[PDB]
């Protein structure tokens, strides 16, 4: 049963790449703020 | 009730005085300024109108006290044997009592005395004039009006308690003083006393010039000390102090003292209590401390630098202690890049040398979970008086609603009472501390809640510092998260500290010292002492953020301390200027700067009082390692002591020089600015513990210590005993402490007793020498722990006591019988005896409560409302300890000495431990009251009507005619009718009989202990060294059994107590050491643990008499046994405990 | 040869635990640093007990 | 217990989820103030 | 039959990793320079 556990843990890491991008912008414009 | 306080127990404030002058209308308002004179002193300049009072010579007839003096001592003397020292004694108290000065300050101090209790505890509020010699005191509300002939000063009732108790201190200091220059080598030095004392009574500087020349007397003291007795390395530490420029007098004075003897000038100079405390400047203070508490001596990413550096040597100083201790490293990540030497070092399990001085290594190491934050505290630290503010709505009840109104011109909106307690033990009671996982769950987030983000601080009493220091008061959530966090810091991490681990294991603590002391003199071993000011106001989120985060990781709960390690920048703090309130806008405090000042960088004094000493420790080993010297950091406070051991490279001055430096350049990197004058080095003087040491021969405190619920006579009485009991622990000497205490305990029964009792000095002397052990108020007399360090049974020596007076003295037995008043309980009281094995079964008359212990208990049992407190009083506690000791008072030998070891280690000992703490705080009695104010009248009159009672309460011609001990027994037989054994312990002096070999016969040579002394003794050599030689209740219970089983007492009874004792738990399955090292033992004994040590003292102590009584030894003297009955042999048969065990068990305790 | 490849996923996660730990500190103390003499929220660092 | 010292990792995860969301929610304020 | 679906994880994860510190200095660096 760990094949379900895999695809699990490989969707919540693709919530980390979307995540990232989504706030390295945010934290990057800060930069140009400053 | 008004004016409750019987001492200056709170810091002088004058918010309230200059309120009353000038603002506030209430109808006491139209009386005290109807009685002001015209030239009305400030309050912050009382003291300089009470130096003026006088009293008429000789007011008071006090030659009874003298007289009652002498034959007290007389009588103690001729017990115990040391016949050629009476004469200096009673001639010195004569010489005290007698002085003209002597006898004014004592006077003073009566009259201060008696006017405080004449309107402490009154219900009435505007008592009429008194008059104090030339003052003419008047008491309105908590205000005080003192006129002296035109000028007048309107004070507060703390004012006119400081004015008491400085008199009262120079009493205590004149009396001693008088008493230890009458036993010193150099003679009487009470001159320079009087000289001092006038001297500083003529300053005339400001306010804060004084302040500043009475807090600097000490330290400069020990400055004069330091730059003349130093060998090997300087000083300057005299240098930085201005006395010698604001009041020569006082220098040339201090100089002088100096040049007569060292020890003199630290033993004098000691005193800071005996004289006026100053009234803090609240404006400045507070915005100074305020300013204190926000201000960034270092840049935060500098500070945060060095947080990285400290959390490193923190890791690798756990690392070793963790290793030394387990011989196996804890669980750690090792980072990317983490060194080979780390690497190999954890595989093999071990603590590689060079570490040591390679810390920074330890940045690439994280240690993982090695246990679990204990959210459950024991009763210990929860049951406590620590004042507590329920939470922010209670802020307004820190003020005076008339003040209020006035500075601002709006009303406070009070409500109608507090909502939640107001101290530890009543939230406790209240049931709001069952939940304690919840209740820290914030902190655990990271979401202090708001309303209990408020802390109060409050300014500290009987301190000499005009600005004053705050120390602070908080909710009652942050109080337990503290508690929490502080009992884990010190159980689970700080023992681990390998460095900082060898300064509370007493048994390395002590080898130290010893070292120390020993290599002080020959000048391989100078200590540098640092003394932080700005400690408390000092660390920054930014250098502990790292260990915190470190901690957090290692109990595994997440954001625990570093949630405290950034608390302050989100807290609101206020000053308790009962009469100054800050602005309220929505019922929240507004920040000023002054009064109140919402969020800052540290939390304050108290506050994280272990982290602070683990992050002091580590920066001081990284200051001290990278310099490569041998230290001993040793200290626990904001003053710390670092010993650094000589190197055979460089002289002592070097190496101090560049600790010094180190120590400067490291302290800096921490926002900890280390001044000059908080900073010496020295090979001759050194503190610890709040006490000195010259040469290595402690300084003694005797003028300092001997300066030192409901009132009542007992009580004084017993906190003057433990006073003078803690000095003669000291290096104080037990003649100079016996004799003061019996001077003071003199002064103290003239101060309330009446004239009738007063001027009759047979009654007088018999009170003094009737001991609480036979049923008595406490007195200095009957104490044999005065001259001895262990157990010793009390009861023979009252009797050998009571015998000498009679026998000496005019007191006939009857009058004995009168005073002592015996009354033997109608029924055995057997918990008593178990609580205290040396007691008789006698009503303790004068004890100020009797069976309180069911009043206490049966009041938390009801009226409480919470669970931890019902799960720990399913059953009454004091009943079942009374069937536990019953069930204990079945041993045919009926033993009490191990029926207190049985009982100790029992749940309901815990139990009664725990209602004591109860009962202790002063406010559960108070709520268990169902005023005071009678209670202490009617006590006060029952005592006085006991003693003025002429009736009998036992024959004791039989009981003082014989052995001590023998008569004791007898005592304990009738007392109990079971014929008491094994614990009567006799009495030395009776025992034996010092005996000069000068004049030695053969007949005394058949059997006696000897004492050779190497060559003939002096007074310089009574002050130098010489020559000559939780769970834990299961493993004590364990070795006691496995005691019993080596000596085979092996009892089925027994054995199924133990058991049911272990199962309930889980488990199943210095005074006189000097000539000590001055002389040789002598084991050639006959018959005769511990009671040969009492013998081996009574015997230096011969020598010790006789040589500070003028007096010489030139031939070894002998002791020699003269009361053969006071000898007997012991077996030790067996505890047969007769009637089967009926204890059972609590399991609810732990 | 199956847990050896796991126990190295291990301290990856530790070593960005450290990563987090520092970004933490870094940022808990700027905020804690503006709000001192302002009316600013304690907002929780940390999720929860579980 | 193969499988529970990953499923033990994945929870561990699961903190770091929201432990910087409820840092994104603290930084973003942060920038209203400017 | 499964090794082969998770050795396409780590590769990731490395290339998340020099992300994570392409990203740690640009923070670093953020707070020095204020
Ligand atoms: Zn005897």
């Amino acid at each position: 049963i760990l094949g379900e556990n895999i695809k699990i843990l490989d969707r919540s890491m693709k919530t980390m790449m979307e995540t990232m991008k989504l706030m390295m912008e945010k934290v990057d414009l800060l930069y140009a703020s400053t | 009730i008004n004016r409750t306080d019987q001492s200056l127990k709170n810091p002088l404030l004058g918010t309230e005085v200059s309120f009353c002058l000038k603002s506030s209308s209430l109808p006491h308002h139209v009386r005290a300024l109807g009685q002001i004179k015209a030239r009305n002193l400030a309050s912050c300049d009382y003291y300089l109108l009470f130096r003026q009072v006088v009293l008429p010579p000789e007011v008071y007839p006090i030659g009874v006290l003298i007289r009652a003096a002498e034959a007290i001592l007389t009588v103690i003397v001729s017990a115990w044997k040391l016949d050629h020292m009476t004469k200096t004694l009673y001639s010195s108290v004569r010489y005290a009592l007698t002085n003209p000065r002597v006898r004014a300050q004592l006077e003073l101090h009566i009259a201060y005395q008696r006017i405080v209790g004449q309107v402490s505890y009154s219900r009435e509020a505007d008592i009429g004039p008194k008059r104090l010699g030339n003052m003419s005191l008047q008491f309105i509300q908590s205000l005080v009006i003192a006129t002296i002939d035109t000028t007048s000063c309107l004070m507060t009732y703390n004012h006119f308690l400081a004015a008491a108790d400085t008199a009262k201190s120079r009493c205590h200091l004149l009396i001693a003083s008088v008493v230890q220059g009458a036993l010193w080598e150099q003679g009487s030095f009470l001159d320079h006393i009087i000289n001092m004392i006038d001297i500083i009574d003529s300053i005339n500087l400001p306010h804060d010039d004084y302040f500043t020349i009475i807090k600097s007397i000490f330290p400069y003291s020990q400055g004069l000390v330091m730059g003349r007795h130093n060998v090997s390395v300087s000083s300057d530490f005299a240098s930085v102090f201005a006395i010698p420029e604001l009041c020569p007098q006082l220098d040339s004075l201090l100089k002088k003292l100096l040049q007569l003897d060292p020890v003199l000038l630290l033993m004098v100079s000691s005193v800071q209590k005996s004289w006026y405390f100053p009234e803090i400047r609240m404006v400045d203070g507070s915005r100074e401390q305020l300013h204190k508490m926000r201000v960034e001596l270092e840049t935060p990413q500098a500070l945060l630098s060095y947080g990285h550096t400290l959390l490193s040597i923190f890791r690798a100083e756990f690392i070793k202690g963790y290793v030394s201790k387990n011989a196996k490293w804890p669980p750690v990540h090792l980072l990317p890049g983490c060194d080979k030497s780390i690497k190999n070092a954890r595989e093999l399990g071990r603590w590689s040398p060079a570490f040591d001085r390679r810390w920074q290594l330890f940045e690439k190491v994280v240690i993982l979970r090695i246990a679990d934050l204990d959210m459950d505290p024991d009763f210990n630290d929860i049951v406590s008086d620590k004042a507590i503010i329920s939470s922010r709505r209670d802020w307004v009840f820190e003020y005076n609603a008339a003040a209020f109104w006035k500075k601002y011109g709006e009303r406070l909106e009070r409500p109608p009472a507090r909502s939640g307690p107001s101290r530890l033990v009543n939230a406790l009671i209240d049931g709001r501390l069952d939940n304690i996982p919840a209740l820290l769950e914030p902190f655990y987030r990271g979401a202090v809640e708001f309303e209990d983000r408020l802390t109060v601080l409050v300014p500290k009493e009987k301190e000499l510092k005009v600005k004053g220091r705050f120390f602070s008061k908080q909710t009652l959530a942050i109080r337990i998260y503290q508690v929490v966090a502080e009992a884990a810091l010190k159980n689970e991490v700080m023992p681990y500290l390998k460095t900082h681990s060898m300064t509370m294991s007493s048994t390395a603590l002590t080898h130290l010292l010893n070292r120390l002391s020993h290599t002080i003199t020959k000048g391989d071993s100078f200590v540098i002492n640092l003394d932080y000011s700005s400690w408390c106001n000092g660390f920054r989120p930014e250098l502990q953020a790292p260990i915190c985060r470190q901690l957090d990781q290692m109990f595994n709960c997440g954001y625990f301390f570093r949630t405290g390690c950034t608390l302050p920048c989100f807290t609101t703090f206020i000053i308790q200027d009962r009469f100054n309130p800050p602005y309220s806008l929505s019922g929240e405090p507004v920040e000023d700067g002054v009064t109140c000042a919402v969020g800052t960088k540290t939390m304050g004094e108290g506050m994280r009082q272990k982290l602070w000493t683990i992050l002091t420790s580590c920066w001081e080993i990284i200051a001290l390692r990278e310099i490569n010297v041998t230290f001993n950091i040793l200290g626990q406070g904001d003053n710390q002591t670092i010993i650094i051991h000589k190197s055979a490279s460089q002289n002592n001055q070097l190496l101090a020089e560049r600790a010094l430096g180190a120590l400067y350049k490291h302290a800096r990197l921490a926002g900890h600015n280390l001044k000059v004058e908080e900073c010496w080095v020295s090979d001759c003087l050194y503190e610890y513990g709040k006490k000195l040491f010259f040469r290595g021969v402690p300084v003694p405190g005797c003028l300092k210590q001997l300066s030192r619920l409901f009132p009542n006579l007992y009580s004084k009485l017993a906190c003057l005993t433990s006073s003078c009991l803690s000095a003669a622990m000291a290096d104080t000497s037990p003649w100079v402490a016996l004799a003061t205490g019996v001077c003071l305990y003199l002064i103290e029964l003239y101060v309330e007793l009446p004239p009738a009792i007063i001027q009759d000095e047979s009654l007088l002397t018999t009170l003094c020498l009737v001991g609480p052990s036979i049923g008595g108020l406490p007195t200095p007399a009957t104490l044999p722990s005065v001259f001895f360090r262990g157990m010793s049974d009390p009861l023979p020596f009252q009797l050998a006591l009571l015998q000498t007076l009679i026998k000496t003295t005019g007191v006939t037995c009857s009058l004995v019988n009168r005073v002592v008043k015996l009354r033997i309980a109608p029924y055995p009281d057997w918990l008593s005896l178990v609580t205290d094995p040396t007691s008789l079964n006698i009503a303790q008359v004068y004890r100020p409560e009797r069976q309180i212990r069911r009043w206490i208990e049966e009041a938390i049992a009801t009226s409480s409302h919470s669970s931890r407190i019902a799960t720990f009083f399913q059953q009454p506690l004091t009943e079942m300890a009374q069937l536990l000791a019953r069930d204990l008072s079945t041993m045919m030998p009926l033993r009490p000495r191990d029926m207190s070891a049985l009982f100790a280690l029992s749940n309901v000992a815990y139990g009664l431990s725990i209602i004591d703490l109860f009962q202790k705080s002063s406010t559960v009695v108070s709520a268990s009251q169902a005023d005071v104010a009678l209670e202490s009248v009617r006590y006060k009159e029952s005592i006085i009507q006991g003693l003025l009672d002429t009736t009998e309460g036992y024959n004791m011609q039989p009981y003082l005619e014989g052995c001590t001990y023998l008569a004791a027994k007898q005592l304990r037989r009738l007392t109990w009718g079971r014929d008491l054994v094994g614990v009567t312990m006799p009495f030395v002096a009776e025992q034996f009989h010092p005996h000069s070999s000068v004049g030695a016969k053969a007949e005394l040579y058949l059997d006696a202990i000897i004492y050779c002394p190497q060559e003939t003794l002096r007074s310089h050599h009574l002050t130098t060294r010489g020559d000559q030689p939780a769970a834990n209740l299961v493993k004590d219970t364990l070795v006691l059994h496995q005691w019993y089983k080596v000596r085979k007492v092996t009892d089925p009874h027994l054995n199924t107590l133990m058991a049911r004792f272990l199962l309930e738990k889980g488990y199943t399955s210095g005074y006189v050491n000097i000539l000590s090292t001055w002389l040789r033992f002598s084991s050639d004994y006959l018959h005769s643990t511990i009671h040969f040590q009492h013998v081996f003292t009574y015997g230096c102590l011969y020598a010790d008499s006789v040589i500070r009584s003028g007096g010489v030894i030139s031939t070894p003297y002998l002791l020699s046994a003269s009361c053969k009955t006071c000898f007997e042999k012991i077996d030790s048969e067996e505890f047969v405990l007769a009637c089967e065990p009926q204890y059972r068990g609590a399991e609810w305790l732990i």
